[PDB]
C-alpha cells in the first residue's frame, strides 16, 4: 500500500541504501544518460531536416494525369499485342496488365489467358517471364 | 511528539 | 452517552475492563459477562459523578447514594471500585474541597525530588492518602518546565503553553478546579517566505500534500519494507525522508529518460522512412525521364514502342502510389512527434522554493519532537499517536504557572534545595541536598521512599549532578542513555501596539536554508496584551543558545519588518529568550523517541528500584526508589498531562506498597 505517486520498490531502496553516495551516483548516471539521449535527438532531427530538404517539391513535377478510359469488350489486334507483352513483363499481376492495356477489366484479362492460350503460346511466355 | 503540533498538524503516517 | 463519555474522558474503554482493572478485580474479569457489565457501569457512573463536579471530594457513601438498583445491590463491589478509582487517581485528583478533613495521624514518609507537575501531582495524592510528604526543589519556584514570564500586564509562557485538546485530557478537570483562562487557538497559519511575502495558496497546498505523502512513505518504508537498520545502525526519520526524496528524484529522471527515448524511437522510424522516400523519389525521377523519352517518339509506332509508353506509365503511377501512401505514414509520425514534444513530464521533483517550504514542515516536526529529525526513531517516533486527545488546542491566557502554584497549596515544599545524592537500602532512604544559594549548607532527609521526578536531561548528565547509592542498575541507565532529550526555545516579544492580524494566532516564516529551518520558524499571537512568541526548533535551538538576546531579537524584528513593513514594527518594550539546554535543572525541553529507543524505554524509566537485602539471606526488600515525569509515561510523553498522570500513577504505586492495597 504505497501512497499513489510515491515510488518505492525493495529494489530501488536497496540501490540508494548499500553505499554512502550510491544516492548521488545513481542520479548522475541518469543525468548523463539524459544528456546523451538529448544529443542523440539533435543528431537525428538535424539528419531528418536535411532529408526533408532533399524531398523539396514532392513528386508533383513527375505526376501523370488520370486517364479515365471507357472499358470495352471487343479485342483489337493492338490490344492483344499489348497483352502478350504485358504478360512477358509482368507475371499474372492481372491488375498491372489491365492498367497497361487501358480498357480491359481484370476479369477480361483473366479470360484472355484461357481464350488465347493456344494461339499466343502463353505457357511459353510465362516460362520466359520466370527465367 | 506529533501530538504537540497545533499549527499545520502533519497527517502523513497517522491512522 | 454520559456514562460512556465518562470512560472516554478518563482514557478508558467504556465497554471493556483494562489490564489495571483485571489486576485488582481478577474475580470479576475471569467471571461471568453480566457481572463485568455491572463493574463497568459502576466504574463509568462513579467517573461521571466525579467529572460532573470535580471541585468537591466524591465519597464512597455519596457514590453509593446516587446509584440505582441493581447496581447498588452489592456494596462491597461499589466500595472496591470507588477505592480503586481514588487510589489510581481517576477520581479525587487535583484541587478539591475535602469532605471529612485529613486525619492528622500520618502513616509513612516520602521525599519527592522536584516540584514540577509530576511531583506536585504525586505529592497531593500522597498527602490525601495520609502520608507525610516533602518536596525538594532546586529552583526558587515550583512548576519546573511550566515557566511563566511576568512583567506588568505581559504574561507569556517560556515552557508549556498549550493544552492539546480537552477530550480525554485530565487537564479538563484541572481547568474546572483552577482558573486557567483557556482560549481556543484557530488553526489558520499562513506561511511567509524569506522575502516577507505570503506563499501563494496553490503552492502552499501542494508542498503540504507532498510533505504528508513523503511522511506516509517513511511509514510505508518502515512497516512494509522493514527498512529499520542501515550500516548496523537504526534508521532515523531524517534518513528515511532523505531516501524517499532521493527516490522521487530518481523517478523524475527515469520518467524524462523514458519520454525522450520514445521521441528517439519515433525520429528513427521517421529517418528510416525519409530515406525510403528519398530513394523512391529519385527512382520516380529517372522513370519519368524514361516515359518522357518513350513518348517523345512521335507516331506512327510499332507495338513494342506503344507498349514501352504504356508500361512506363503504369510503372510510374504505381510508384507514385507507394510514395503517396508513404507520405501518409510521414504525416502521422510528424503529428506523434509534435504531441510528445508538447507533453513532457516534469523537469524537477521540487524547485528551490518548494524545498524551502517543505523544510518549514520538517521544522514543524522538529518543534514537535523537540529534536532534529536525524535523532528520531523511524519506527517509533509517533508511537503515542493513538492517544491524541480530541478538540481544539487552547492557550492558557492566565499563564500556565497558575496550575503548579495552585497544586503547591498546602504542601511541604523546600525551594532552593538541590538534591545531590540519593541513598536507598532495605531499611529506608536518605536524600542529601544543599542550599543553592550557599552550597556548604547540607541537608539530610530520611524517608521510607524517594520519588525521583528529575528531568531526563538531568538523569543523563555526565558527569552526574545526582549520584545514586548504590548506582542505578544497568537496565535503568541504558534506558536513560537510549532515550532522547530534546531542546526547543522561545523568544517572547512584548510591544506597545498590535501591528499584526489580531484574528490569526499563528504564522510561519520560511527559512532560506535547510540548516536554519528551525530558526524563528513559527510565531504565535495568543495573549490579550500585544505579545508575539517565536519558536527556535531543530538544530537552530542548540546553536541559538550561544547567541545574545539582542541579536536574536534583531533577527525576529528583521523577519517581522519583512512581513508587515519597517514602519509598522516598533522596538519591543520587553524581551525574553529561553535557553532550556543550558538550564541546569532541565538540560533540555522534553523527551523524544530516539533512534535505537522505543516506547518500551518509557516503561523501563517508570519501573521502581528495589535494593538488595542489608544482611544476606534476609527476605526480599520492598521497592524504595520510584520515578515519575514526562519521560516515564509511554502514552503521553513530553506533555503537562503526561507529567500529571505520571505523578498520579506513582502516588498510587507508592500508597499500594506502604499503606497496602
Ligand atoms: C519549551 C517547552 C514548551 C512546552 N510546551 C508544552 C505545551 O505546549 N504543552 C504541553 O502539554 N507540554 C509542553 N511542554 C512539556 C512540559 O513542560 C513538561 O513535559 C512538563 O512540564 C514536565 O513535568 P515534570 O514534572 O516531568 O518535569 P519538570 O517540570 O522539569 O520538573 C522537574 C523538577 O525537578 C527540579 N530539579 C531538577 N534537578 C533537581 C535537583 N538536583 N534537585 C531538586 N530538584 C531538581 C526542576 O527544577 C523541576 O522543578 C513544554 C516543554 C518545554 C520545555
Amino acid at each position: 500500500k504505497p501512497p499513489k505517486g510515491m515510488f518505492l520498490s525493495q529494489e530501488d531502496v536497496e540501490a540508494v541504501s548499500a553505499n554512502a553516495t550510491a544516492a548521488t551516483t545513481v542520479l548522475r548516471q541518469l543525468d548523463m544518460e539524459l544528456v546523451s539521449v538529448k544529443r542523440q535527438i539533435q543528431n537525428i532531427k538535424q539528419t531528418n531536416s536535411a532529408l526533408k530538404e532533399k524531398l523539396d517539391g514532392g513528386i508533383e513535377p513527375y505526376r501523370l494525369p488520370e486517364v479515365i478510359q471507357k472499358c470495352n469488350a471487343r479485342w483489337t489486334t493492338e490490344e492483344q499485342l499489348l497483352a502478350v507483352q504485358a504478360i512477358r513483363k509482368y507475371g499474372r499481376d492481372f491488375q498491372a496488365i489491365s492498367d497497361v492495356i487501358g480498357n480491359k477489366s481484370v476479369v477480361q484479362v483473366k479470360n484472355f489467358f484461357v481464350n488465347y492460350r493456344r494461339r499466343f503460346n502463353i505457357d511459353e511466355v510465362l516460362q520466359e517471364w520466370e527465367a | 511528539s506529533r501530538t504537540m503540533q497545533t499549527a499545520r498538524k502533519s497527517t502523513g503516517g497517522k491512522a | 452517552s454520559g456514562v460512556e463519555g465518562a470512560a472516554f474522558q478518563s482514557r478508558l474503554p467504556h465497554d471493556r475492563m483494562t489490564s489495571q482493572e483485571a489486576a485488582c478485580f481478577p474475580d470479576i474479569i475471569s467471571g461471568p459477562q453480566q457481572t463485568q457489565k455491572v463493574f463497568l457501569f459502576i466504574r463509568n457512573r462513579t467517573l461521571q459523578l466525579w467529572l460532573d463536579n470535580p471541585k468537591i471530594q466524591l465519597t464512597f457513601e455519596a457514590t453509593l447514594q446516587q446509584l440505582e438498583a441493581p447496581y447498588n445491590s452489592d456494596t462491597v463491589l461499589v466500595h472496591r471500585v470507588h477505592s480503586y478509582l481514588e487510589r489510581h487517581g481517576l477520581i479525587n485528583f487535583g484541587i478539591y474541597k475535602r469532605i471529612k478533613p485529613l486525619p492528622t495521624k500520618k502513616t509513612g514518609k516520602v521525599i519527592i525530588i522536584g516540584s514540577g507537575v509530576s511531583g506536585l501531582a504525586a505529592a497531593r495524592q500522597l498527602q490525601s492518602f495520609g502520608m507525610d510528604v516533602t518536596l525538594l526543589e532546586a529552583r526558587d519556584r515550583v512548576g519546573g518546565r511550566v515557566a511563566t514570564f511576568r512583567k506588568g500586564n505581559y504574561v507569556a509562557d517560556l515552557g508549556a503553553m498549550v493544552v492539546t485538546g480537552l477530550g480525554g485530557n485530565p487537564m479538563a478537570v484541572v481547568s474546572k478546579q483552577v482558573n486557567m483562562e483557556l482560549a481556543k487557538i484557530k488553526q489558520k497559519c499562513p506561511l511567509y517566505e524569506a522575502n516577507g511575502q505570503a506563499v501563494p495558496k496553490e503552492k502552499d497546498e501542494m508542498v503540504e500534500q507532498e510533505f504528508n505523502r513523503l511522511l506516509e512513505a517513511t511509514s510505508y518504508l518502515s512497516h512494509q519494507l522493514d527498512f529499520n537498520v542501515l550500516n548496523n545502525k537504526p534508521v532515523s526519520l531524517g534518513q528515511a525522508l532523505e531516501v524517499v526524496i532521493q527516490l522521487q528524484e530518481k523517478h523524475v529522471k527515469d520518467e524524462q529518460i523514458e519520454h525522450w527515448k520514445k521521441i528517439v524511437k519515433t525520429q528513427e522510424e521517421l529517418k528510416e522512412l525519409l530515406n525510403k522516400m528519398v530513394n523512391l523519389k529519385e527512382k520516380i525521377k529517372e522513370l519519368h525521364q524514361q516515359y518522357k523519352e518513350a513518348s517523345e517518339v512521335k507516331p506512327p509506332r510499332d507495338i513494342t514502342a506503344e507498349f514501352l509508353v504504356k508500361s512506363k506509365h503504369r510503372d510510374l503511377t504505381a510508384l507514385c502510389k507507394e510514395y503517396d501512401e508513404l507520405a501518409e505514414t510521414q504525416g502521422k509520425l510528424e503529428e506523434k512527434l509534435q504531441e510528445l514534444e508538447a507533453n513532457p513530464p516534469s523537469d524537477v521533483y521540487l524547485s528551490s522554493r518548494d524545498r524551502q517550504i517543505l523544510d518549514w514542515h520538517f521544522a514543524n516536526l522538529e518543534f514537535a519532537n523537540a529534536t532534529p529529525l536525524s535523532t528520531l526513531s523511524l519506527k517509533h517516533w509517533d508511537q503515542d499517536d493513538d492517544f491524541e486527545f480530541t478538540g481544539s488546542h487552547l492557550t492558557v491566557r492566565n499563564g500556565y504557572s497558575c496550575v503548579p502554584v495552585a497544586l503547591a497549596e498546602g504542601l511541604d515544599i523546600k525551594l532552593n534545595t538541590a538534591v545531590r545524592q540519593v541513598r536507598y537500602t532495605a531499611s529506608g532512604c536518605e536524600v542529601i541536598a544543599v542550599n543553592t544559594r550557599s552550597t556548604s549548607q547540607t541537608f539530610i532527609y530520611k524517608c521510607d521512599a524517594v520519588l525521583c521526578t528529575l528531568p531526563l536531561g538531568v538523569l543523563k548528565q555526565q558527569p552526574p549532578a545526582v549520584q545514586f547509592v548504590p548506582p542505578l542498575p544497568e537496565w535503568k541507565t541504558s534506558a536513560v542513555q537510549r532515550m532522547g532529550f530534546g531542546n526547543l526555545n522561545k523568544v517572547v516579544l512584548c510591544f506597545d501596539r498590535v501591528f499584526w492580524d489580531p484574528s490569526v494566532n499563528l504564522f510561519g516564516h520560511v527559512g532560506s536554508t535547510t540548516a536554519s529551518r528551525g530558526e524563528l520558524f513559527l510565531f504565535w499571537n495568543l495573549y490579550k496584551a500585544p505579545i508575539l512568541l517565536a519558536l527556535v526548533a531543530g538544530e537552530a535551538a542548540g546553536i541559538m543558545e550561544n547567541i545574545s538576546d539582542d541579536v536574536i531579537v534583531g533577527r525576529c524584528l528583521a523577519i517581522l519588518k519583512g512581513i508587515f513593513g519597517s514602519s509598522a514594527v516598533p522596538q519591543p518594550k520587553e524581551t525574553v529568550v529561553s535557553r532550556w539546554r543550558a538550564d541546569p535543572w532541565a538540560r533540555g525541553s522534553y523527551s523524544y523517541v530516539a533512534a535505537g529507543s522505543s516506547g518500551n524505554d518509557y516503561d523501563l524509566m517508570a519501573q521502581p528500584i528495589t535494593p538488595g537485602p542489608s544482611i544476606p539471606g534476609a527476605p526480599q526488600p520492598i521497592p524504595r526508589l520510584f520515578f515519575a515525569g514526562e519521560h516515564t509515561i509511554r502514552n503521553y510523553p513530553a506533555t503537562v498531562h503526561g507529567a500529571l498522570l505520571s505523578g498520579l500513577r506513582e502516588a498510587g504505586r507508592i500508597a499500594d506498597q506502604f499503606l497496602g492495597a
